[PDB]
């Protein structure tokens, strides 16, 4: 029952308990009908809170397994583990990635939907970039960027400069640039031409989604200092 | 008017003029002299004190707050929570980072920045005069000898000279002009605390003699030995400190060169930091 | 003096006359006018805020730090890192402790006692108004509005009514004195003011209609609902909370009262964990 | 291995991996030898954070299931949860409990060893009671007095009055009272009796301990604080 998967994983939110989040809206989505967008933030919600759990334990011990340069055994022990995170996470990535390609992304039928699941499927092949090695990251890191290529062209097309999406798609999509590909001047022209551009029209701000746009548009600004750094 | 009328203030305990702890709308710091009869030359003391302090609103200097005349005169100013550089670095020995050293630089010389574009010298800048204020923000404080510079050479008359001997410019020690202070030797003070925050010690720490080192300093055979900067001391910093301690006066930087060649080391050096990773916007809630 | 001369502030972003974020020996606010000709009531608004800002030397009023008349008027402060407590409040919902809440109060409350002791009204105390600097210390700002104490009540002379009127006295509202104004109508903000550290909310949030905000609360009909304080507000907050919101102006505290009430309500109050039991080393 | 098992158990718990950490000391006190102290201590921390999580999970939702007083959809939803949760947290502590019976506990030889062992089975069998409902719950209750009045015992017995795990077990053994007997003045007494006599004897306080004592000293008389309210 949508609406009870749903009420569900509002309970599971409060108790944080971001597992069960995300397997109630697994399963809403798969009910293969469109989501509202009350929905889809809490599945966005859920899978970024379960997914961000992983990485965050990746670096811990990746950084861990950089230290223990040998300590060969403290270093194979730090790999194992590791590794083990990596399928998690993975798991986790295709997930996301295979509701995007089987339901969201085809159901998309607004222009902002499309750009939100986009960046999305930007974002979980991102994640599994920051975790690849070798023959299969290139694939990987070419999905990234052609998911949120496709994105950064609808939503400049079809979105107001100051729409929380829009500036969150150029938030993620500079960071792709600096941190999977490397390009730091590429990164810093994309986030300072979507500040830019949304301080050339603060009178599309709304009163509703002001707020993330207002902390997106800071957040641009951060990252373009430190990368300036 | 900043006159603070007579039973407002409640003083309390002793820190080390006399210093307590006191009592005027929250904690204050009260500093007020224990002489019944107050000399003309320690009334003319508090009147210029008093004097520089009302020119001073900057989050780097210590905040006057007002002055007591009735019961016996005193200054009124913030209460700090927490310690001065000198504790920091001498007695508690804390740890502190490299850019964390290279911050309380930076604010020292903030402060000391300010003070100058009002044509205040300050006189008796050390690491005791140097407060971290709830270890996160640098306020000078101490205003005892600090003066105004006169458009006029015909008011330096004679002022017998003190301080403290380890922060004294050669030329202030040496003491042949009418007027030796100048912006420059309190950049000179500034440079002796870059050597404390890069070394972690005082200078001259194998004399002993206190006459020696007044002696030997105003003589130039001594100075302090830059050698022991700890090494990961930017290479900047070690020269900006070679430079804020340059014997002949005029070779040393003053503030805004100060403030921004400091900007600059804290500009390319080496630090952590970084983030902002899809920051989950979550616009629930 | 403290006439800042021309060519050494460098204005830069903006946030809300109009203020922006500057640089004059290290960050610093700039509240400049954005008018090329100063109207002269303008002018004497800023050379009145100018000349209150010069009194105050206390660490919970925002720090002046000079002022600009060259290129265009303006009034140089400190900035501060950090938000405002309208922002804590009511947008990012900060969930602090009641002891924290308790202790925003007691600051707010001794800059209001500083500024009255040297006659000062400030006249648009509110949540927006409070600066919760380094998170950790209060700074009273804007004193746009602020006013001294005239010994005569010949020089009142007319002013048009302005500022937020969830914060106004009802006597204010109703402005049926030449001065309306009193050391009470500022307890009376701060009243609100405790009623959002109180509540987590705004008073009158099923009302939308402005108008009718000021012609009931000016009417005496209207006033704020105060079983919305939550369940962990000590009952001297409460009470106390209820006594500056008194529409009598004269039934209201004055700051020390209100510093000798706060001061002994966190004095004899207890701020423990309930749960405590065994914590791991 | 034990040192092995140690060792991963030590990189588990800076990986903030609680579940792994209390795997590996499972493991190691399985292998029936005496527990070391960092082992035994290694071990203490791993199973507090694992079933801590749980007892904060249970409270959220416990609440959450009292606030929806039906709202019988929501309740039962809840209560369900809550349920899960529960039978988690059983499994956590039946696993302690005999961890504690089969090796710890028979194999405690020093007296500060058997204190912080039947402590512990104090402990465990609290959190199960806070949790146990009817029939069960009696029974529950009893071990937890019984291993407590054993500890309690010993502990006046053989330890300095500042010492850490008398100062702990009185804490605990106080908690037990008020919050599980619902019997305030005799927790009240009991901390009161251990803040008083570790003040008696301060100069029993040693440079490696010092710091612990004085903690628990301080929460003594915080929960003091809070009941006489």
């Amino acid at each position: 029952d949508k609406n009870e998967l749903v009420q569900k994983a509002k309970l599971a939110e409060q108790a944080e308990r971001y597992d069960d989040m995300a397997a109630c809206m697994k399963s809403v989505t798969e009910q293969g009908a469109e989501l509202s967008n009350e929905e889809r933030n809490l599945l966005s919600v859920a899978y970024k809170n379960v997914v961000g759990a992983r990485r965050s334990s990746w670096r811990v011990v990746s950084s861990i397994e950089q230290k223990t340069e040998g300590a060969e055994k403290k270093q194979q022990m730090a790999r194992e583990y590791r590794e083990k995170i990596e399928t998690e996470l993975r798991d986790i990535c295709n997930d996301v990635l295979s509701l995007l390609e089987k339901f969201l992304i085809p159901n998309a039928s607004q222009a902002e939907s499309k750009v939100f699941y986009l960046k999305m499927k930007g974002d979980y092949y991102r994640y599994l970039a920051e975790v690849a090695a070798g023959d299969d990251k290139k694939g990987i890191v070419d999905q990234s960027q052609q998911a949120y290529q496709e994105a950064f062209e609808i939503s400049k097309k079809e979105m107001q400069p100051t729409h929380p999406i829009r500036l969150g798609l150029a938030l993620n999509f500079s960071v792709f640039y600096y941190e999977i590909l490397n390009s730091p001047e590429k990164a810093c022209s994309l986030a300072k031409t979507a500040f830019d551009e949304a301080i050339a029209e603060l009178d599309t701000l709304s009163e509703e989604s002001y707020k993330d746009s207002t902390l997106i548009m800071q957040l641009l600004r951060d990252n373009l200092t430190l990368w300036t750094s | 008017d900043w006159e603070i009328p007579d039973g407002q203030i409640t003083v309390g305990q002793r820190i080390g003029g006399t210093v307590y702890k006191g009592k005027w709308h929250g904690d204050v710091a009260v500093k007020m002299l224990n002489v019944t009869a107050p000399t003309p030359q320690q009334l003319q003391a508090f009147k210029n004190e008093v004097g520089v302090l009302r020119k001073t609103r900057h989050v780097n200097i210590l905040l006057f707050m007002g002055y007591s005349t009735k019961p016996q005169l005193a200054i009124v100013t913030q209460w700090c929570e927490g310690s001065s550089l000198y504790h920091h670095l001498h007695i508690i020995e804390t740890k502190f980072e490299m850019i964390k050293l290279i911050d309380i630089a930076r604010q020292t010389a903030q402060g000391m920045d300010y003070l100058h574009a009002k044509s205040i010298i300050h006189r008796d800048l050390k690491s005791n005069n140097i407060f971290l204020h709830e270890d996160l923000t640098v306020k000078i404080g101490d205003f005892g000898l600090a003066t105004v510079k006169s458009r006029w050479s015909g008011s330096h008359q004679f002022e017998q000279l003190s301080g403290s001997i380890l922060w004294m410019a050669p030329e202030v020690i040496r003491m042949q002009d009418k007027n030796p202070y100048s912006f420059q030797s309190d950049v000179y003070a500034f440079g002796i605390v870059l050597y404390e925050l890069m070394t972690g010690q005082l200078p001259y720490s194998n004399i002993n003699n206190r006459d020696q080192i007044i002696f030997m300093v105003g003589r130039g055979y001594l100075s302090p030995d830059l050698s022991k900067v700890r090494s990961n001391c930017p290479k900047a910093m070690k020269r900006l400190m070679a430079e804020c301690l340059k014997k002949k006066r005029d070779e040393r930087p003053l503030f805004p060169q100060i403030l921004a060649s400091i900007e600059l080391l804290a500009r390319s050096l080496p630090k952590i930091h970084r983030s902002a990773s899809e920051p989950s916007l979550n616009r629930a809630g």
